DNA sequence: TTT
């Protein structure tokens, strides 16, 4: 199966620089054009840049909004795509997707389209500094009990930039987890996450939230307690 | 540049419905019009290319039509897994441009929220802050009101509410409500409740704790 | 990425 794994996203100041990478596998990288496509928060998709194959002399093309600031490039030996982003602006804030172009146009048509997409890497252009999250456990106080289920949670407060990931028991519990989108309050983000389990298996059995904020190199675990 | 317009930015449909999403280009694009699906989690895949060609592995319920400037994506017999935002894209001339997207919600039967309330952690209390949290989970429709009652009085200042995207398996929503106070403010009241008002009940769903029993 |  085709895989396109983006890396390199993070916080950068206006006018600064950042290089994105994409590791491709599962197809013959050197025969395809490659693209970057982006998506500003809560907005739509925007094509950023294209680089053609070696057979087409690595011809490059850019959207007007990024021309002369961004450079797309590739290393066919390592099946890698790159985007060097310079003189960054607030409105470059977006999720950036590595995208493989459609194949042979004799079969697939001349018109451009985007056949495979990565999961994206998030780029935040902002004057504000990295701030790691305070993590607090959300446990039911001593009180009434609904026999069937218990719902526990973790509050993730006052961080910048996005994003965080919360996992419950090292990803073993997935069904009953809800992830609440982060909201920006006074320059800092807050989000929460809940998990719901059979009330037999807790507190008897253990439940832990693990909170990663890669931008601040932080991982924090809260074991949840009565 | 060629402007792509999806005049409908959102709609709601039931399972089994025909959904039609349209796309207008500012100039003739010679049928080089493609459609993508973006799941709530951000995952993008191509559905249709060259107006009507179905991508290998994509279900046949997706079809495309059109010519000139006017195109449509049709989803026949809508399925649960089709909750997503749909985008058109012209590939006739650079820069290649996308429509603004059409977000599709899928209807289900009304469902009342399961409510849970949480007192501030000792950890936070030590730091000089007090956040009380209410979860309203697995409800439909999306519209819901949460009120915070401190010793019986409504509190709105310091409240932040976050809804989940629609749940891909059962079409429900969840919401979190967080009230943040200074620890000094927290300590000077005892009863903390969040009340959920929703179309599924004539009276609110209520959860509460008392500070000096926690 | 036909010639």
């Amino acid at each position: 199966e085709v895989q396109l794994v983006e890396s390199g996203g993070g916080l950068v100041q206006p006018k600064g620089s950042l290089k994105l990478s994409c590791a491709a596998s599962g197809f013959t990288f050197n025969t395809y054009a490659m693209n970057w496509v982006r998506q500003a928060p809560g907005k739509g998709l925007e094509w950023v840049a294209r680089i053609r194959s070696k057979s087409n002399n690595y011809a490059t093309y850019y959207a007007d909004s990024v021309k002369d600031r961004f450079t797309i490039s590739r290393d066919d030996s390592q099946s890698m795509l790159y985007l060097q982003m310079n003189n960054l602006k607030t409105e470059d804030t977006a999720m950036y997707y590595c995208v493989r172009h459609r194949g042979a146009p004799l079969y697939y048509g001349n018109g451009a389209w985007f056949a495979y997409w990565g999961q994206g890497t998030l780029v935040t252009v902002s004057a504000a500094k990295t701030t790691p999250p305070s993590v607090y456990p959300l446990a039911p106080g001593c009180g009434d009990t609904t026999g069937s289920s218990v719902t526990s949670g973790c509050l993730v407060k006052g961080y910048f930039p996005e994003s965080v990931t919360v996992t419950w028991n090292s990803g073993s519990l997935s069904s009953s987890v809800h992830t609440f989108p982060a909201l920006l309050q006074s320059g800092l983000y807050t989000m929460s996450s809940s998990v719901t389990v059979p009330s037999s298996t807790w507190p008897s059995e253990t439940v832990t939230c693990s909170v990663a904020h890669p931008a601040s190199s932080t991982t924090v675990d809260k074991k949840l307690e009565p | 540049d060629i402007q792509m317009t999806q005049s409908t930015s959102s709609l709601s449909a039931s399972l089994g419905d025909r959904v039609t999403i349209s796309c207008r280009a500012s100039q003739d694009i010679s049928n080089y019009l493609n459609w993508y699906q973006q799941k709530p989690d951000g995952t993008v895949k191509v559905l249709i290319y060259y107006t009507s060609r179905l991508r290998s592995g994509v279900p046949s319920r997706f079809s495309g039509s059109g010519s000139g400037t006017d195109y449509s994506l049709t989803i026949s017999n809508l399925e649960q897994e089709d909750i997503a935002t749909y985008f058109c894209q012209q590939g006739n001339t650079l820069p290649w441009t996308f429509g603004g997207g059409t977000k599709l919600e899928i209807k289900r039967a009304d469902a009342a929220p399961t409510v849970s309330i949480f007192p501030p952690s000792s950890e936070q209390l030590t730091s000089g802050g007090a956040s009380v949290v209410c979860f309203l989970n697995n409800f439909y429709p999306k519209d819901i009101n949460v009120k915070w009652k401190i010793d019986g009085s409504e509190r709105q200042n310091g409240v932040l509410n976050s809804w989940t995207d629609q749940d891909s398996k059962d079409s429900t929503y969840s919401m979190s409500s967080t009230l943040t106070l200074t620890k000094d403010e927290y300590e000077r009241h005892n009863s903390y409740t969040c009340e959920a008002t929703h179309k599924t009940s004539t009276s609110p769903i209520v959860k509460s704790f008392n500070r000096n029993e926690c």
